[PDB]
């Protein structure tokens, strides 16, 4: 998924854009993918009891 | 290959082991990428 | 932009089986089509 | 009756960061997201046993 | 680039290129260029 950046990989997010640009698209990323392990882990939660 | 190197193929840039390849692909495709956008094999622009 | 041109040969109306269609050349340049016309050599 | 699950540990470098060494350092900056989600799978693990 | 005659903006000009080496540091490197913006690429990371 590319969770509103231009690219799903970020190997080449920082091989295309710039340091100073980059970082807002690997942050959205990355606050996309806590929020999917987030919610991942309170499913696990519900189930596990 | 056979052993832990950064390949850097046609703008394609990670950390990843290169083994024999034993699959046969088809002579238009060029990649090969496995669920949720893994790219599990890959072709020599050099020697093909 | 990139005009495609997809064929796959098979021995054999159209039969019920399936058939997966190859490229086989891209070309890379495209333009304005709106119609087509085909060429017999009898 | 089930009693039992499957015990699963996901590593956050790998799954959020993957291979990429720049990325490994931003993770830091969010505070202990991983630390929780490390212990819940522990504790889930030692529960289910 | 330095093209004796360009279009306008109607029927502007369009040339196929492939199966060459660009280099793209000349480019940035004449001085009278004022302007060169990107969108989603970085004009230091166009030689890899």
């Amino acid at each position: 998924s590319k969770f509103g950046a231009i690219s799903s990989v970020l190997n080449d997010i920082f091989s295309r854009l710039d340091p100073p640009e980059a970082e807002v698209q690997i942050d959205r990323l990355i606050t996309g993918r806590l929020q999917s392990l987030q919610t991942y882990v309170t499913q696990q939660l519900i189930r596990a009891a | 290959k056979n052993k832990c190197v950064n390949f850097n193929f046609n703008g394609l840039k990670g950390t990843g082991v290169l083994t024999e390849s034993n699959k046969k692909f088809l002579p238009f495709q060029q990649f090969g990428r496995d669920i949720a956008d893994t790219t599990d094999a890959v072709r020599d622009p050099q020697t093909l | 932009g990139y005009f495609k041109i997809y064929s796959k040969h098979t021995p054999i109306d159209l039969p019920q089986g399936f058939s997966a269609l190859e490229p086989l050349v891209d070309l890379p340049i495209g333009i304005n089509i709106t119609r087509f016309q085909t060429l017999l050599a009898l | 009756l089930p009693v039992s699950m499957t015990k699963t540990s996901v590593d956050c470098t790998m799954y959020i960061c993957g291979d990429s060494t720049e990325c490994s350092n931003l993770l830091l900056q969010y505070g202990s997201f991983c630390t929780q989600l490390k212990r819940a799978l522990t504790g889930i693990a030692v529960e289910q046993d | 680039f330095n093209a004796t005659r360009f279009a306008s903006v109607y029927a502007w000009n369009r040339k196929r290129i492939s199966n060459c080496v660009a280099d793209y540091s000349v480019l940035y490197n004449l001085a009278p260029f004022f302007t060169f913006k990107c969108y989603g690429v970085s004009p230091t990371k166009l030689n890899d």
